[PDB]
């Protein structure tokens, strides 16, 4: 029986070489022995029942060997040469009676498409070629950001008990725009595909407020440790620590309200700083929030510092009490 | 625009699974699922960085309609689709915070040479190819300083 065996394939985008093999009982893969990987040495192993299709393409490390499985799963093999096509061809149809599909990506370099879910991935196709696939297995989390805007969370992969190290840097998250009135229709059928669990984060953010300095218009996420300003271009995160002084002020044209933060170290835009943020309010602008926190915690840590729901009181006495609260800074 | 015709274009230097730059082909290669993608500095829109814990989260955001950017309708950074979908952007971690940030600088100096090379494009485009000036065989009439 000949079994033919190929030297130097990574699993699953794995830092560590093995030797694959292919059996008339399946495919299998093996680390190769030189590297201290902490990790099971255990051989993974694929049934010939579970397999369904096979395509080749261009990898990183060369040629991918992508397996489609019956379960919805994809298994990727890269370190193939071009040699290696006609020899694993003729073995997959031989073994296996499935055939071995090239499919060639888009170079193009460009960001538009058309997205297609198939079964177990994925596909952003650009001029009907695909440009990049993400399986299904992949994606830990997907949340609608706006109207026409899809947010897909990726399973950071960092030390399980299962995976192989992963060597390069890591995708954590794609954005989708989908225009039309169908970003909603898409989300829904890649939503009930893998059942994803929308989650909430951040104890509180603010969004849309107005800063004379820098000038522009920011998102304010706070957090235990540490404040975030997201802006179209810049985003800042600040420690809680870092924060001096806040002053809360009226202006004296009795329409506006500003809150301004003393930060050390400055904020930096390249040459100039911002050692003083100047945020700017509506006096008549009411806003009601409830604080993201367990009641455990709230309990533990917050109460007399935080109120649990604040009511529709003016938007800058919220925030000058969340700023107290957090960064334990007395409001001048 | 096009990043690479032929698979043997994408430089041997790809092999990684990281993010790698080719400025002679102004394309950013970003590591999606084991796939050599290709992003043309003209689809990249504009970039933030943000050293989260021991990675180095950086969102690479890309042109998307609906006020995106300054570019008048007349030249379009991509071509006109409603029913077209466009990648927004795409966020990267690592744990080498050093190389990520000077992979960050390298993508923002490639996106500033190439509009400063459309610019300096424009100020010459409207100009019309004129007659080369024929110089005067004798002594020229002539106004110092």
């Amino acid at each position: 029986m000949s079994t033919v065996d190929f030297d130097t394939i990574f699993l699953n985008q794995s830092k560590a070489p093995g030797r694959f093999r292919i059996t008339s009982s399946g495919l299998g893969w093996k680390p190769s022995s030189q590297v201290p990987t902490k990790g099971k040495t255990d051989p993974f192993l694929l049934p010939s029942g579970d397999i369904l299709s096979v395509s080749w393409s261009r990898g990183y490390r060369g040629w991918e060997l992508r397996v489609y499985t019956r379960n919805d799963k994809v298994i990727m093999l890269d370190g193939f040469e071009q040699q290696d096509f006609q020899q694993l061809k003729n073995e997959i149809q031989r073994t296996f009676n499935v055939n071995l599909e090239h499919k060639e990506h888009s170079l193009r370099g460009w960001n538009w498409g058309k997205t297609q879910l198939t079964r177990a991935e994925l596909v952003f196709n650009v001029n009907n070629r695909p440009a990049w696939e993400i399986p299904y297995s992949e994606i830990s989390n997907s949340n609608l950001t706006g109207r026409h805007e899809i947010s897909m969370e990726l399973n950071p992969k960092t030390v399980d008990e299962n995976h192989y190290e992963t060597l390069g840097d890591e995708l954590v998250e794609v954005r989708l725009y989908v225009p039309g009135q169908k970003s909603q229709l898409f989300y829904e059928q890649l939503k009930d595909k893998a059942d994803f669990d929308t989650t909430s984060e951040a104890i509180v953010s603010f969004e849309d407020i107005l800063f004379l300095t820098p000038r522009g218009r920011f998102e304010i996420s706070m957090y235990a440790n540490n404040l975030r300003l997201r802006g179209q271009s810049y985003d800042y995160k600040i420690q809680n620590k870092n924060v001096l002084r806040i002053f809360s002020l009226p202006r004296l044209d009795d329409r506006h309200h500003l809150v301004i933060l003393q930060v050390d170290p400055p904020l930096r835009q390249g040459q100039t700083r911002y050692p003083f943020l100047v945020m700017q309010f509506d006096r008549n602008e009411e806003l009601e929030v409830e604080l993201n926190l367990s009641d455990e915690e709230y309990k533990s840590k917050y109460e007399g510092k935080l109120n649990r729901s604040y009511g529709t009181d003016s938007t800058y006495k919220i925030l000058s009490h969340c700023l107290r609260g957090l960064t334990e800074r007395r409001v001048i | 625009y096009e990043s690479y015709v032929r698979e043997s274009q994408i430089p041997s230097k790809v092999k990684n699974l990281r993010i790698s730059i080719d400025p002679k082909a102004q394309t950013i290669i970003l590591p999606i699922c084991g796939r050599p993608v290709p992003f043309h500095i003209n689809s990249f829109k504009n970039g933030s960085k943000n050293e989260e814990g021991d990675y180095m989260y950086i969102r690479l955001n890309f042109n998307s309609p609906g006020m995106g950017s300054s570019v008048k309708k007349t030249e379009l950074p991509y071509e006109d689709g409603d029913d077209k979908e466009f990648v927004r952007s795409l966020t990267f971690r690592s744990t080498n915070k050093e190389r990520m940030s000077e992979v960050f600088k390298a993508i923002t100096e490639l996106k500033k040479t190439a509009v400063k090379r459309d610019q300096e494009r424009k100020t010459m485009e409207d100009v019309v190819a004129q007659a080369q000036l024929v110089e005067f065989k004798g002594r020229p009439k002539k106004l110092e300083n």
